[PDB]
């Protein structure tokens, strides 16, 4: 029973150690998506002014 | 000194409750409750994930 408890505990430890990683991954994905959205505006202004 | 029924009552009460109130039974029960809390935590954390 203690072995089961500690295996679930280390499972959740690795789950947290990937939880913060997933926070980082959402951060970098959101930044890259906003990068592409900011890349849209050069296309729009080159479609308008030119 | 009591009656036979009263002595059997007290003896059975003690010999069953002390078996139930043993710290070994309590630690087994709290380890089972810990397993329950742990896979409940597994479900909740996987839901958040």
């Amino acid at each position: 029973l203690e072995d089961e408890v500690q295996t679930l505990l280390k499972l959740k430890n690795l789950k947290i150690q990937r939880r913060n990683k997933c926070q980082l991954m959402a951060s970098v994905t959101s930044h890259k998506s906003l990068r592409l959205n900011a890349k849209e505006e050069e296309a729009t202004k080159k479609l308008k002014q030119s | 000194v009591h009656s036979q029924r009263t002595v059997k009552k007290i003896r059975g009460n003690l010999l069953w409750y002390g078996h139930q109130d043993s710290p070994q039974v309590r630690r087994k029960l709290e380890l089972e409750a810990a397993v329950t809390r742990l896979r409940a935590e597994i479900q909740e954390l996987d839901q958040s994930l």
